């Protein structure tokens, strides 16, 4: 179950999310035209890169029983609910009393992972992540923070 | 021959174990309570002052 998932970093975001998924050579470009320069995992050279600059990277959340996930929410067949951060889920103590485990996004929306005793399948998945947040209003909000730098 | 001989030579008994224990207990537990109060109350009183004054 490996999940696609594109977005749009600053700089600081840009290269910590190089550094931990180790890059050995790549260059990204910004939403205005500045590029940062990978080469063996090191910064090399960048472009003019101004504050608020966006570059677009996807990275592959990959969600099954054995790795740790970041942030799920658990509840028991009794009807208790409780969170879990950071740990697989095989890794609860009794999973027998389990029925639903859904993945948290950060958004306070919950997209259901695991039901009936098995984790949910990729296309289910794709489903219910259309499904938990329809109306979700994102604020406009647009600043040019840029102009060509050369005198021309 | 080594040394391991020693641990021979002086009956060594080595005694490892381990227990790893979990348990879950879980309650539930409901309650009603009814209650109902009924009161009745009557007084009755009489009073009597004279007053003779002279001036």
């Amino acid at each position: 179950l490996i999940i696609k998932h594109q977005m749009k970093l600053h700089l600081n975001e840009l290269v910590d999310w190089a550094w931990r998924n180790g890059v050995t050579s790549e260059k990204f470009h910004s939403n205005n035209g500045s590029y940062v320069i990978f080469d063996h995992s090191a910064v090399v050279e960048t472009y003019i890169i101004n504050k608020n600059d966006l570059f677009n990277v996807t990275e592959e959340i990959e969600i099954t029983l054995d790795k740790p996930i970041d942030y799920f929410l658990e509840k028991d067949m009794y009807g208790n609910y409780r969170e879990h951060f950071g740990i697989a889920i095989n890794d609860l103590l009794f999973l027998n009393t389990t029925v639903n485990i859904w993945l948290v996004n950060d958004d306070n929306s919950h997209i259901l992972i695991y039901k009936d005793g098995k984790l949910i399948d990729e296309y289910m998945y794709h489903q219910f992540e259309y499904e938990a947040n329809q109306n979700k209003h994102i604020y406009p909000n647009n600043k040019a923070s840029g102009t060509y730098p050369h005198k021309t | 021959y080594g040394s391991d001989m020693y641990k021979y030579i002086e009956q060594v008994t080595d005694t490892q174990s381990q227990d790893l224990g979990k348990a879950i207990e879980n309650a539930i537990e409901q309650g009603q309570t009814k209650d109902r109060q009924q009161d009745k109350g009557h007084e009755e009183y009489k009073d009597y002052e004279d007053t003779i004054t002279k001036s």
